[PDB]
Order: C-alpha cells, then structure tokens, then sequence
C-alpha cells in the first residue's frame, strides 16, 4: 500500500543504509602527525591490501 | 445382384491465440519530505497522478 511506503519512507530518514559510497583505502589515513615511520606502514599496507 | 458403397469424412479445426500485454512506469521527485516522495512516487497503477 502507498500508506506503507509513505510510511517506510519516513521511517528511513532516522535509520537509513548507504546506497552510493565513495571509498579510499585505509592507508590514507596513515599521516604523520599520528604514527612514526608513517611512509613505511603507508607502503606496507599497499602490499598487504 | 450386389451392392456396394463407400463412405469418407475427413473434419479439421486449428485455433490459436495470443496476448502481450506491457505496462511501465518510473515516476520521479525531487525535494520535499522523504515519506511523501516514496508515498507519491508509489505508483498507483489506478491513478498514475
């Protein structure tokens, strides 16, 4: 019913899923200002990955 | 005296028939409440309105 769907649809702005995402790889995150050695990791998570 | 007859039928009936019947529709919103667009969106297929 149309009623459910105007319902659902509501009820989707407060618990939604993800339908596109755009994504980097975790590496990315890897900076210098947090880890030491951060180039070295940063590379060792390419090979790994 | 002698007799003879000879007596032949042949009937035939071929009947065929065929329905394709098609029916799309993407209706489509942009703004507004998230409940209303997916309740208007909802087609119903006896008021496309």
């Amino acid at each position: 019913t149309a009623d459910l769907m105007q319902e659902w649809g509501d009820a989707v702005q407060y618990n939604p899923a993800i339908i596109k995402v755009k994504v980097e790889p975790l590496y990315e995150l890897v900076t210098a200002t947090d880890f030491a050695y951060s180039s070295t990791v940063r590379q060792n998570m390419k090979q790994a990955l | 005296s002698s007799h003879g007859c000879k007596e032949l039928e042949n009937a035939l009936k071929a009947a065929s028939g065929t329905q394709n019947n098609v029916l799309r529709g993407e209706p489509f919103i942009r703004g507004g409440g998230a409940g209303f667009i997916s309740g208007l969106s909802y087609l119903e297929l006896d008021n496309p309105a």
